[PDB]
DNA sequence: TTAGAGAATTGGAGAGTGTGTTTTTTTTTTTTTTTTT
DNA sequence: CACACACTCTCCAATTCTCTAA
């Protein structure tokens, strides 16, 4: 059984979320973990049980859906372009595609203008993005000592620079990702939790956004105004990527292989380019080492680069706007269209060549 | 369990106003101007649906050595409706409003009309002091939790009381500083009364002659009253007349010339359609709004003190503004840093610059400064711009 | 169609930009400008998502600043009550998870905070600068990417704050001290200070023909516009539902007047800024657009850019 | 097309001369036409009820 | 045509079989989040 | 376990039906 309630975004605010009662059978068992969007096919069905009929007081049946299939609700979802249960699945003239395309001089810097491509300029920062959102390797030696392959990079700069859509972007992008933002994350939201059931009344583990990212990224947005106990459990995750509890008689250890990205503003909320990097900053040696990509953005006036920056953020709400051979094949030379006039490759297929070089 | 005529036997009088503010609370030594409009509070101004309300709000201030915590009880013996609490004497929530295993509700709701009393007030928790903003300024309450989104009409005329924090209240200090209340709050009240009086023979030898008084043996509407403000409350409703008009405009420009926020003419309106409901009127006039102003007078002058800044502590804090700017550009002169320990500013500013200044205002003025962007503080660290 | 010819009455008129800003907050005097901003946030700009998957901003977030006494929570008490969707609540009663979200126990769940439940309307907060900076801090996610994001215990989630920011404030010292750039009279940074789209500082300075003026309106308040509250609230669903284009030499000019703000605003060896980023362009663009839907026009022309650009300097340029 | 089923009619009165409270119920008006102000404080899912 | 003897069907005594019932539920520790400290 | 209730099974006699002679 699983039991499946409505997504937080579509449930109207101040009003109680619905669920039902979902059956998963043979070949679907284990397919979903708890916090997932979800989507189900399945039968609707119902069936008489005496303890609604007691309780309510009317001739009143529960309600089941036995499912036939599931799907998880990963990429942009507002996409025509997306069929089948795996969005991130490839079919093999999609793999010969990817081959070729790895083949093409400069392919490095191809994917790099795609990264976020209407965002202008911030090359350093795409690069950086797109080194975390590929990955390294991770090696183990004689099995006695581990090294690890995910890529940490801190965004630090100043006010309206497209950090938060950066990071906003990658969560789109990236196979598994979970977002946390400053006073909204704590230290056993991120990382793991132990629950009491309310009825067998004894204690077990919940998963934080560091596993339900684990093989994936952990997006951190205003990483410095997180509280530094909330932001201390990270330390961990960063190297020896894993989760080790010992709470209520509960002793192990999880893994977590994450990316993270961190988002920050520096100190009085400007980028002080006379200082040093560790006066500009909140943060301290142990946490700062633990990322290993670090961009500095500094908002600097400029009357030509903000010209060539103006004239593409004005094209890009013109080319963005919702005013602007059958229709549900017809839409998709459009948007193929708006897309390619800003990326070197297609999106649909920079997801999938992504999680195919990652896997 | 457990006519018409007698309202018309008041309503003529030549004395009325003082007969029924000597009779609301008989008991009680003189503060003839606190029981002259604690009156007015009783009967309340006008209303009107489609914002303003008919609603008043008191505080009385002073030493905890007197009767003024009594009047607190006589006004809860006399109004319809209301309850009597005070600031120590419950949480926020069991004031205002909460939900359980479904309404928890408090002292500051269910008295639409009536005098919520409250006693302690300065000492109320500042959490608890922040319920009161949106009761005393729109009538209502907010709450969204468990499924229920809602709002709550609170509309109840406060009647608060406060102590000074310690000892006596000084005179020369003012009133801001020796309650230590928020102005936004306080400015919120319509009249504020200093229920003050020192040690004084040709006083006291009447006050204590009269309390001593009561003991000696085996004109007062003693319930009238109370059902002559009822009657009052239900049948009586002024409005301003032309020849009103002039006047609360003349008078509010004589104290903007005089040191008048649009809240005290706001006051103005709403004391003088109570003092018009009052005899029973129900028409505002030239010879009630001059009572209105004459009771404000009696109150504020008996600049308004707000953010607890005053015209002669202001130019000092720009005068310490202009201070750590000297202090810090002649230290960058003449020694080998443009940074200092903060040992060593308040080593220097503390010591020699000025009459004795505390940590706490020089953060303030270099934190303004920090906003101004003059100098960089790091972590204990402080260097120049 | 007993409503259709009353829209066709105002869409008709020479001047109808006027009676709007007009109609707006009728029981406060004054402040013309304030009711043109008030105005435009009601209308807002248009909503975009781009190829990319990026979302962009289309709501406005206005700032009110000025001395305790003027008038400012008179538009809270009028816009909570003309708007749909919308919340009153104020800064020494706000807490981060009263404003954004809280996680409720005894299975952890989320609680709806203040941002939420005025999603798709507008949020009014009162005594802003009097709101603990850590309380603050909460909203920076919800004013510019529009959701609020949670980790915490078994419960993450991302929920929906489309809600445009009404905020007013007190400067540190109550007076709004004249000799300043709005920047050093209120306690805010610049990731909160380049959030705001456009900023109103109001004030009471004391004049004996401005006074009887203001007495002369409270007095006549007590029970002595072009438009009904009815009627502009039909016009404002009416003109909602516009969504303008930007023309090209509107797209041309709008390039050039964001450089005149960019040039000015810098400041050290360095050239950096501290009110002008990007985001200013992006609100020249949704005031522009909300400007074209007052008009109940489908295309902009380089003069509502011009409104909007002046309609900034009115923000920054104090000496 | 298949056959298809009998329609309920869902009657719904409105626009009663009088309005009760939640306190003015009284077992007397049992299988009488009310109607009843009040404020929601829970609402169950929609369920079917077994009807023929 | 009445009335009385013999045949058929129904009522219910009572014997037989089968099922459910005690019943509690605060207290005390451990945790994780909000806020009022 | 054992003792009440819920429910079915079976037999026996009580009543009414039907036919005959007084
Ligand atoms: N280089 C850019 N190119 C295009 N659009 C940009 C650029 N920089 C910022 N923007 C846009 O302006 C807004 C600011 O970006 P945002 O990601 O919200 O700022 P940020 O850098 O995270 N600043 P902050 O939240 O204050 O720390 C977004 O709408 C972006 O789309
Ligand atoms: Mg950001």
């Amino acid at each position: 059984r699983v039991t499946l309630q409505e997504a937080p975004g579509t449930v109207p605010p101040g009003r109680l979320p619905r669920h039902r009662e979902v059956i998963l059978l043979a070949d679907l068992v284990d397919v979903s973990k708890p916090g997932e969007e979800v989507e189900v096919t399945g039968i609707y069905k119902n069936n008489y049980d005496g303890n609604l009929n007691a309780k309510n007081g009317f001739p009143v049946f529960a309600t089941i859906i036995e499912a036939n299939s599931i799907k998880r609700r990963e990429g942009n979802t507002a996409n025509e372009g997306e069929e089948g249960l795996d969005v991130f699945s490839w079919t093999e003239e999609e793999e010969r595609e990817f081959r070729k395309i790895s083949r093409d001089r400069g392919i490095i810097d191809k994917i790099i203008s795609s990264m976020a491509p209407s965002i202008y300029g911030h090359r350093d920062i795409k690069t950086a993005v797109a080194c975390s959102l590929f990955g390294g390797v991770p090696k183990n030696v004689n099995g006695k000592h581990s090294i690890r392959g995910d890529i940490n990079v801190l965004l630090l700069g100043d006010p309206g620079t497209a950090k938060s859509q950066i990071l906003k972007y990658v969560e789109k992008t990236a196979h598994r990702a979970v977002f946390a933002t400053g006073q909204g994350a704590s230290a056993v939201g991120l990382t793991a939790s132990v629950r009491k059931d309310p009825i067998t009344k004894e204690w077990t583990l919940e998963g934080g956004a560091l596993v339900l990212a684990d093989k994936g990224v952990c997006l951190i947005d205003e990483f410095d105004k997180m509280n530094d106990q909330d932001r201390t459990s990270i330390h961990e995750a960063m190297e020896q990527q894993s989760i080790s509890i010992s709470k209520a008689g509960i002793v192990t250890t999880l893994q977590a292989r994450c990316s993270i990205i961190a988002a920050a503003n520096p100190n009085g909320g400007r980028y002080n380019s006379t200082l040093p990097l560790a006066q500009n900053v909140s943060l301290t040696e142990p946490i700062l080492s633990r990322f290993d990509i670090l961009c500095v953005v500094r908002d600097l006036v400029d009357e030509e680069a903000d010209e060539r920056l103006a004239t593409f953020v004005v094209d890009s709400h013109v080319r963005s706007h919702p005013e602007n051979l059958n229709a549900r094949q017809r839409r998709l030379q459009r948007q193929r269209k708006k897309e390619e006039e800003i990326s070197p490759i297609p999106q649909e297929l920079l997801m999938k060549y992504i999680h195919y070089a990652r896997t | 369990k457990v006519d018409l005529a007698k309202i018309r036997e008041v309503a003529a009088r030549e004395d009325l106003y003082s007969l029924l503010a000597r009779s609301i609370a008989p008991s009680i030594y003189e503060l003839e101007d606190v029981k002259k409009g604690i009156l007015l509070q009783l009967f309340g101004g006008t209303n009107k649906t489609f914002r303003y309300r008919g609603d008043i709000n008191i505080l009385l201030c002073g030493d905890p050595s007197t009767s003024k915590s009594q009047i607190l009880q006589y006004v809860h013996k006399i109004t319809p409706r209301g309850v009597y609490t005070s600031g120590k004497g419950s949480s926020a929530v069991g004031l205002t409003a909460y939900i359980t295993r479904v309404l928890e509700s408090g002292a500051l709701v269910l008295s639409d009309g009536g005098v919520c009393c409250i006693d302690e007030f300065d000492k109320m928790s500042d959490s608890t002091r922040s319920v009161l903003h949106e009761v005393m300024e729109q009538q209502t309450i907010s709450i969204a939790k468990a499924g229920i989104i809602t709002t709550l009409n609170a509309r109840s005329s406060i009647l608060a009381s406060a102590n000074p924090i310690g000892s006596r209240y000084n005179p020369n200090l003012p009133v801001t500083e020796n309650i230590d209340l928020p102005p936004p709050l306080l400015s919120r009240f319509d009249l504020v009364y200093l229920v003050l009086d020192k040690v004084d023979e040709k006083n006291d030898r009447e006050l204590a002659k009269h309390l001593t008084n009561l003991y000696l043996e085996d004109v007062l509407p003693v319930e009238f009253l109370t059902m002559y403000i009822s009657y009052a409350k239900e049948h009586i409703h002024p409005i301003i007349t032309e020849a009103a008009k002039t006047e609360l405009v003349r008078a509010y420009v004589g104290m903007r010339k005089m040191t008048a926020t649009t809240r005290q003419l706001e006051s103005m309106i709403r004391l003088a359609e109570a003092h018009a409901k009052m005899k029973l009127k129900n028409v505002v006039e030239l010879e009630d709004v001059q009572e209105a102003v004459r009771l404000i007078r009696s109150a504020i002058k008996d600049k308004i003190d707000m953010n607890l800044v005053q015209t002669g502590k202001s130019v000092i804090q720009r005068k310490l503004q202009e201070d750590l700017s000297r202090e810090i550009m002649n230290v960058l002169k003449d020694q080998a840093s443009d940074s200092m320990s903060f040992n060593e500013l308040i080593k220097q500013i503390n010591e020699h610059s000025q009459d004795r200044v505390e940590s706490s205002d020089i953060q303030e003025a270099l934190s303004r400064l920090q906003q101004e962007d003059k100098v960089i503080v790091l972590g204990g660290v402080r260097r120049s711009v | 169609s007993d409503e259709i010819n009353e829209l066709k009455e105002m869409v008709k008129d020479e001047h109808i930009y006027d009676k709007l800003v007009r109609s707006i907050a009728p029981a406060v005097f004054g402040h013309e400008a304030v009711k043109k901003g008030i105005l435009l946030q009601m209308l807002g700009g248009v909503h975009k998502s781009t190829v990319e998957g990026i979302k962009l901003r289309g709501d406005i977030n206005i700032c009110v600043v000025g001395d305790p006494s003027t008038s400012k929570s008179q538009f809270l008490k009028y816009v909570v009550g003309f708007a749909p969707r919308s919340v009153y609540t104020s800064g020494k009663a706000s807490s981060a998870a009263g404003l954004t979200a809280a996680v409720v126990r005894d299975d952890y769940t989320i609680e709806a905070g203040a941002l939420m439940l005025a999603d798709n309307g507008i949020c009014c907060i009162d005594e802003f600068d009097k709101m603990d900076i850590s309380d603050q801090v909460a909203i920076h996610e919800a004013m510019e990417q529009q959701t609020i994001s949670i980790a915490k215990a078994g419960i993450h989630a991302t929920l929906n704050a489309r809600t445009s920011i009404l905020a007013a404030a007190n400067p540190v010292g109550g007076r709004y001290n004249r000799k300043l750039s709005l920047r050093g009279n209120l306690n805010m940074t610049a990731p909160i200070m380049s959030r705001f789209d456009l900023f109103f500082v109001i004030l009471d300075d004391c004049n004996e023909k401005i006074d009887t003026e203001l007495a002369s309106h409270i007095v006549d308040l007590h029970m002595k516009p072009p438009f009904s509250a009815e009627q502009l609230r039909r016009y404002i669903k009416y003109a909602r539902t516009f969504k303008p284009i930007l023309t090209k030499e509107a797209r041309s000019y709008l390039v050039e007047k964001y450089k005149e703000l960019r040039k000015d605003d810098a400041q050290g060896f360095s050239r950096s800024s501290y009110r002008i980023t990007v985001r200013q362009l992006e609100s020249m663009i949704r005031l522009s657009e909300a400007i074209a839907r007052a008009n109940c026009v489908d295309e902009i022309t380089p003069s509502f850019i011009a409104e909007a650009y002046d309609l900034l300097r009115q923000s920054i340029i104090r000496v | 097309s298949p056959e298809q089923t009998e329609r309920v009619f869902q009657i719904s009165f409105f626009n009663l001369p009088t309005v009760h409270r939640i306190r003015d119920i009284r077992s007397e008006k049992i299988g009488s036409l009310l109607s009843i102000s009040g404020t929601v404080t829970r609402t169950s899912e929609v369920r079917p009820e077994l009807y023929k």
